[PDB]
């Protein structure tokens, strides 16, 4: 649609990239890229309003010893928490067919 | 040691760094509490 | 005149260091710390 | 006789390790309130 | 400096540093030193007292990487010193 | 665990949060790692 386009006054940039947007409300929007999410889901969230809370650091420790079949163990665990459900906003791909 | 030696802490470091990316993804992922 | 191969190299052996380090001194030290700082205030007896 | 000297090669070195890198509550149970 | 007994071994029949025929002390210092006396063109020579070190308290282990490098002049090696009365000769 | 230990040292600071500085403000406190090591680099 003719309402919006690049343009290039003699720039030699190519720059395909866009990572803030205004909503007609204000409130501005951040974008960080994460490969470790699932494909079809985008997270509409805030840093402060969630919180990783752990139970016990990695705590290198051993299991046992039969002499030199020597073992390790590890006891990482944590848990997580969200101030309010209905804050953080989340929109998927669906109706299809 | 013949090699290299000393490959306790390596794979200690190893699993350390696959246990948090580990946790970044199913953390990120959507699962219940199903119990 | 630090060669940019040099720096990346120390920052391997940095990264791994700081990874051993880590693995140790969090199971020496703060595993317990942790708990004791818990006791100064009565809040591990649940 | 019959000196060359230039085969020793004795190196025995031994690895380097040139690898590659890509890198509290006190209950079982928490809660909050809303 | 201080020196552990753990890292320390001494004969039998002796009963004091005079009489003492042999006495060994492993060390653990930087291969500098070593390079200062022997092998310069080697560089790669590695490797209970270990357990009552590590069981002195529960945190340490001597036998692990703190992250030195191998090939590193810093990095730390055992040697043995030894003090020895005898006729070599 | 730098964060958990320190945040259960009491139970009133929490230091992974915003106290309300912008991320561009250039006095954005931010992460660094000081490092003293004996190694011969070179």
């Amino acid at each position: 649609q003719g309402s919006r386009k690049r343009i290039f006054e003699n720039t030699k940039q190519f720059i395909y990239e866009v990572n803030s947007i205004t909503d007609p409300l204000g409130q501005s929007y951040k974008i960080i890229v994460n490969r470790w999410m699932p494909t079809d889901a985008v997270y509409f969230f805030r840093s402060a309003d969630w919180t990783q809370m752990v139970l016990r650091a990695p705590k290198r420790t051993e299991l046992a010893k039969d002499g030199s079949y020597e073992k390790w163990m590890i006891e990482m665990e944590v848990g997580l928490r969200h101030r309010n459900p209905y804050a953080s906003g989340v929109l998927f791909t669906a109706a299809g067919k | 040691n013949y090699g290299r030696g000393r490959e306790l802490m390596y794979q200690l470091e190893k699993k350390g760094k696959e246990i948090k990316r580990d946790l970044e993804k199913i953390l990120l992922s959507g699962q219940a509490r199903t119990d | 005149k630090y060669s940019e191969e040099v720096l990346d190299e120390l920052r391997v052996d940095l990264q791994r260091r700081f990874n051993y380090a880590q693995g140790y001194v969090d199971m020496a030290v703060k595993g317990y710390a942790r708990e004791a700082w818990e006791y100064f205030y009565g809040n591990l007896p649940a | 006789t019959l000196f060359v000297s230039y085969d020793q090669n004795g190196k025995k070195l031994s690895f380097a390790n040139w690898i590659s890198v890509l890198s509290s509550i006190n209950q079982t149970i928490f809660s909050w309130q809303t | 400096e201080y020196v552990p007994s753990e890292q320390i071994f001494v004969d039998e029949h002796a009963t004091s540093f005079a009489d003492a025929q042999y006495f060994c002390h492993r060390v653990r210092r930087s291969k500098e030193d070593l390079v200062a006396m022997g092998f310069p063109k080697d560089e790669i020579e590695a490797f209970q007292s270990t357990v009552a070190w590590s069981r002195t308290d529960w945190r340490q282990d001597i036998d692990a990487d703190i992250g030195t490098d191998t090939e590193d002049i810093a990095s730390m090696v055992w040697v043995y010193e030894h003090y020895i009365r005898t006729g070599v000769l």
